[PDB]
RNA sequence: CGUGGAAGUCUGUUAGAGUUGGUGUCCUACAAUACCCUCUCGUGAUCUAUGUGUAGGGGUGAAAGGCCCAUCGAGUCCGGCA
RNA sequence: GCGAAAGCCAAGGCCUGUCGGGAGCAACCAACGUUAGGGAAUUCGGCAAGUUAGUCCCGUACCUUCGGAAGAAGGGAUGCC
RNA sequence: GGUCUUAAGGUAGCGUAGUACCUUGCCGCAUCAGUAGCGGCUUGCAUGAAUGGAUUAACCAGAGCUUCACUGUCCCAACGUUGGGCCCGGUGAACUGUACAUUCCAGUGCGGAGUCUGGAGACACCCAGGGGGAAGCAAAGACCCUAUGGA
RNA sequence: CGAGUGGCUUGCUACUUCGAUGUCGGUUCCCUCCAUCCUGCCCGUGCAGAAGCGGGCAAGGGUGAGGUUGUUCGCCUAUUAAAGGAGGUCGUGAGCUGGGUUUAGACCGUCGUGAGACAGGUCGGCUGCUAUCUACUGGGUGUGUAGGUGUCUGACAAGAACGACCGUAUAGUACGAGAGGAACUACGGUUGGUGGCCACUGGUGUACCGGUUGUUCGAGAGAGCACGUGCCGGGUAGCCACGCCACACGGGGUAAGAGCUGAACGCAUCUAAGCUCGAAACCCACUUGGAAAAGAGACACCGCCGAGGUCCCGCGUACAAGACGCGGUCGAUAGACUCGGGGUGUGCGCGUCGAGGUAACGAGACGUUAAGCCCACGAGCACUAACAGACCAA
């Protein structure tokens, strides 16, 4: 599919999808960018990804 | 009283050398049903990827829906039956009665072989004719050989030669089906053996990790709570008991682990091809780019890139065949991420 | 058991703390054992998401704790796989008592469920708000 | 509330003294009692250098039969003694 | 920096806690780092390791010989310009 | 028993205790489950008043148990780091050695044999390993008894 | 009541060791016994079914995790198909542990005039050694069979390479008044074991990139030290499990058992001859090893004056030495260069904005700049290095 984070175009038979306390789901491309957001990173305010640039 | 618990490791792989030829040898061969016909092929390991295809079984509920499926990529291509090997039965198992060889040879095979100078075919298959004509013909096997050259990948030029059975027809025709394959040039292909769908067997000698302790290698556990600061950690308990008084050759020791032959049953080739259309983008790592013939084997195959891997029909298959499986996507994602 | 239509890697062993997830009055829950499971020589029993583990009840209403009762674990941490390889893990590690005839022993159940554990525990299914 | 600065007071690898655990390293050792981490005391019944006194059935001992030159339920040497 | 504390660096001293060479350097051992999920299930026993941690502020139970308990617990704060 | 020995005949308290044999005492607490720990009961095999009894704030590298927190202690192992370990130059010991000795399986024997009996097995040499055996090596057993021994 | 087998308890004996054969419990690791707990095939029933009760064949595999106690034992909990028992110097301390017993210190109860005692309790209290032989795990060198290469054979050897469970349909059916409630078969999954692999998830990654604290090189740039990365973040290749892949049926011969034909005994009889069937157990099947199998093998080709091999040189699909594999110009084997594929996260310098400040000064933001820096991979590229040549050999 697309990546739920930084916004690559996902590719299929890899990746990780996340549910959260409220209930969503936010799917990952890797864990480089999953651990952003543990770190309280925007995909935005990263330049390095696809949404910053 | 001392729970109970299965052996660390198995016995029956023993003893755990390293293999005398990293070529795979077959020991088993499968039946004579069919028409006649060569008993296996066999390629070179060039890397991993996934694919994606419709489900076959026809008693799972996924059966129409799309599957991601891991897939070990093996470039396959054309090999030549440069012989014909005729076997005897004598009061001692099958003996190599005689053989019938050729003129076309690849430019290097006399980079391993003795390639013949003056060889009399005809004649020959006359001593194999006249052994079935008395009724003494056991199992004919064709020698053959790769074209490593042909793999880029592979730096080995070199030629590995295997040996083959033919099966399937009656002993006559099937015979004369070794000879017509021979007497060209022995060239053929994957697909003049197998058909995407099917399970075959994959035999190849494994990784090489050199010495390894009883843990790695008989996966044995390490030395638990305080036990593991006293100056033991990777050690068992002990070799035996008092008596015997001895070492029984049963308990798991320091030793050579990988490089051994292995058979990996039921193997599906889920796709045979040629082209670029498994390459990775980046190339196969510690490998290389691949383009031309080629098999997409389902999981893991015996070996490292670069090994030659050897095919054949499964000899013991658990189910039906699906011939030709519907591949929507095959991953051409980069394996450096 | 009905194939669960994904692959697991049991989060939790014996003496797990899980939280339950429904309205019964029990907050706490501490895996006991898991239906249908034989380990092997020093092993931590291990309960994954789709297992029908016994347990008991560690925080509560005073009625609730103390009590020996099955649940079908929810939601559990540690990764699963879906036939297209995608992984899937929850915020927290659940689970919902049922029944001697499997059926929830609430009513209502908190937070997510997995669409692999609807499949065998549908009574559980038909009452799950969100299912994932 | 401030001033004052008491204490066999506290924290402390300040110097210094001690030595709980790892039953870790070592165990033909670096060492005939060692190395490392941890740990205790650390203005007092405190620690310490030098000088000096007590000597063997005797000293000395906040007492463990501890210590009195690697020797202690009675030192060490030589003699009785072959 | 509270500091005769750590860490870093002078003055000064030294490369003599005095055998070297080679192998991405295997098994195994000593020291040690990091380990997903779970979290003492280990063991005689949390042995080992870890957690906590400086300073300021709010706040602090039972009991008490009123001396103490007490840094109880608990909560927040913390750089730079 | 409703005094007798031998003077008196266990009082406050504390009590299944570092004392309680029975014993994992009964009850409760606590845990899924607690020979553990705490409380209570207590006839205490064989508690008890300076042979001090009870009580206790504070103190403790003292003994036992529970909870929160943490974690490779464990589930169940992995990869890594540094010094060894391995090959090479150089230096260069010691423990041990009646003899023979390629062993295994049984048997036999002072009843726990590489060496005897019968079988089986076994081409020689060398490298690394973990230590099953040599009732391995290291100490004329500390245990036990004996001696017209010692202190 | 009588007859026995065992050698696991206990007891008896005093043969064996006192110039020493290390304790209990535990742990780890291997082999075994069957008096079988489970799994397979069976007989009986107070056998409708279902769930049982008793018995037979059977040792392939399994027989798990926990609470108190040092416990062995045992008690208890929850799972299970079941959570069987015993032997191996009560297997295993030149393996571990050291909780109990059983030293030297000490307390309590008891006894004792006393020292002191205890087949009472309690706190504390140490674990040596560089492997000669032999044994087994793996790795080499030689001799034998008697030039070389390649391919085989298969006496023999190993395996558990598989074990078990659940669910679906069968079927709410057989059966039973009902309650309750199957099977054959075919399917899906789980568990334990097993061998292999790394596309994906996961861990590591003291390669690398980034933030940042202290201090030192004046500042800036850029750098060293802070344990063998200062700490924090991310982390590729590789290795890995917590990831992923594969692990029969069927045949053949029996056991217990069901039977067939059948006599001694005109009948009868599964047995005495003969025969059909029948266990997870046996053989086969499948995997592994295996010309040193002394009957020391087979086939094809090449060569005896030349086949081939060693050396050497460049390197890994190999690797503790040795071994192994590949390449060596008729070449892509390694390095440099350039792509590509990746890691990090936006370079130094400069421009602007910037809370302010008289100004000096200014943390920072922004642009230049998905920048700079880096890679254990792949491609292209003979530029560099695979050069030079030596030797053995029927
Ligand atoms: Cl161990
Ligand atoms: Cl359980
Ligand atoms: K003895
Ligand atoms: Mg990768
Ligand atoms: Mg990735
Ligand atoms: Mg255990
Ligand atoms: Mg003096
Ligand atoms: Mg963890
Ligand atoms: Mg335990
Ligand atoms: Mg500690
Ligand atoms: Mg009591
Ligand atoms: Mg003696
Ligand atoms: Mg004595
Ligand atoms: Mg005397
Ligand atoms: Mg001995
Ligand atoms: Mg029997
Ligand atoms: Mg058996
Ligand atoms: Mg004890
Ligand atoms: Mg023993
Ligand atoms: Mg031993
Ligand atoms: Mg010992
Ligand atoms: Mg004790
Ligand atoms: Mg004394
Ligand atoms: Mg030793
Ligand atoms: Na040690
Ligand atoms: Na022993
Ligand atoms: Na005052
Ligand atoms: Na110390
Ligand atoms: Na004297
Ligand atoms: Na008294
Ligand atoms: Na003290
Ligand atoms: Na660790
Ligand atoms: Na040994
Ligand atoms: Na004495
Ligand atoms: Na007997
Ligand atoms: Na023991
Ligand atoms: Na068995
Ligand atoms: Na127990
Ligand atoms: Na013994
Ligand atoms: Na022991
Ligand atoms: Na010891
Ligand atoms: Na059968
Ligand atoms: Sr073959
Ligand atoms: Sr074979
Ligand atoms: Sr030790
Ligand atoms: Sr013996
Ligand atoms: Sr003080
Ligand atoms: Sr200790
Ligand atoms: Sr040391
Ligand atoms: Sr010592
Ligand atoms: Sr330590
Ligand atoms: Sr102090
Ligand atoms: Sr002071
Ligand atoms: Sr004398
Ligand atoms: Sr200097
Ligand atoms: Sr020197
Ligand atoms: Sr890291
Ligand atoms: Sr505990
Ligand atoms: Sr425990
Ligand atoms: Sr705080
Ligand atoms: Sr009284
Ligand atoms: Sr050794
Ligand atoms: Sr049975
Ligand atoms: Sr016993
Ligand atoms: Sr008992
Ligand atoms: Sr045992
Ligand atoms: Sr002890
Ligand atoms: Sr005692
Ligand atoms: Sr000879
Ligand atoms: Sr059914
Ligand atoms: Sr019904
Ligand atoms: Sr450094
Ligand atoms: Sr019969
Ligand atoms: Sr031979």
């Amino acid at each position: 599919r697309e990546c739920d984070y930084c916004g690559t175009d996902i590719e299929p038979g890899t990746g990780t999808m996340f549910v959260h306390k409220d209930g969503a789901t936010t799917h990952f491309c890797s864990s480089k960018c999953e651990n952003n957001a543990d770190l309280g990173r925007e995909a935005r305010n990263l330049e390095w990804t696809d949404t910053a640039r | 009283p001392q729970p109970s618990r299965p052996r660390k490791g198995s016995l029956g792989f023993g003893p755990r050398k390293r293999s005398t030829s990293e070529t795979p040898r077959f020991n088993s061969w499968p039946s004579d049903d069919g028409q006649p016909g060569v008993q296996g092929f066999a390629g070179y390991k060039a890397g991993m990827t996934h694919v994606v295809l419709v489900n076959d079984e026809p008693n799972s509920p996924r059966e129409g829906m799309e599957e991601t499926v891991p897939v070990t990529v093996i470039e396959t291509p054309p090999m030549r039956a440069v012989a014909l090997r005729a076997y005897e039965d004598t009061p001692y198992g099958q003996r190599p009665l005689t053989e019938v060889w050729t003129d076309e040879f690849h430019s290097e095979l006399d980079r391993t072989l003795d390639v013949p100078e003056d060889h009399d075919p005809d004649a020959a298959e006359e001593q194999i004719r006249d052994a079935h004509e008395a009724g003494d013909l056991g199992d004919l096997r064709l020698i053959t050989h790769t074209v490593p050259d042909a793999v880029p990948s592979v730096p080995k030029k070199k030629p590995d030669v295997m040996e083959t059975r033919v099966g399937g027809g009656s002993v006559s025709d099937r015979l004369d089906h070794a000879l017509d394959i021979v007497e060209d040039g022995g060239e053929h292909a994957m697909n003049d053996i197998f058909r995407a769908g099917e399970y075959a067997d994959v035999a190849g000698v494994t990784k090489g990790k050199g010495t390894q302790g009883p843990v790695k290698r008989w996966g044995v556990q390490k030395r638990k709570g305080k036990h593991a600061r006293q100056g033991w950690r990777r050690r068992i308990g002990n070799l035996g008991p008092w008596n015997p008084s001895r070492v029984r050759s049963t308990v798991p020791q320091q030793g050579q682990t990988g490089y051994h032959q292995r058979t990996e049953l039921n193997k599906r080739l889920i796709d045979i091809g040629e082209g670029d259309e498994p390459t990775v983008d980046g190339g196969f790592v510690n490998y290389g780019e691949v383009d031309g013939p080629y098999t997409l084997v389902k999981g893991s195959v015996p070996g490292p890139d670069k090994r030659l891997v050897r095919f054949r029909p499964a000899v013991r298959p658990n189910d039906q065949p699906r011939l030709d499986p519907e591949v929507r996507y095959v991953s051409n994602e980069s394996n450096q991420g | 058991m009905e194939a669960l239509g994904a692959d697991v890697t049991q989060g939790l062993e014996k003496g797990s703390l899980i939280t339950c997830a429904d309205n019964t009055g029990a907050r706490e829950l501490k895996v006991i054992s898991v239906h249908g499971y034989s380990g092997t020589k020093n092993r931590h029993p291990k309960a994954g998401l789709g297992d029908k583990i016994t347990v008991s009840v560690t925080k509560g209403t005073p009625e609730m704790r103390r009590q020996v009762l099955e649940a079908v674990v929810v939601r559990q941490r540690k990764p699963i796989r879906r036939p297209d390889g995608t992984r899937v893990k929850f915020e927290d590690n659940a689970a919902v008592i049922v029944d001697e005839n499997e059926d929830p022993r609430g009513t209502e159940l908190k937070g997510p469920i997995a669409r692999e554990v609807a499949q065998r525990f549908g009574s559980v299914a038909s009452a799950a708000t969100m299912i994932v």
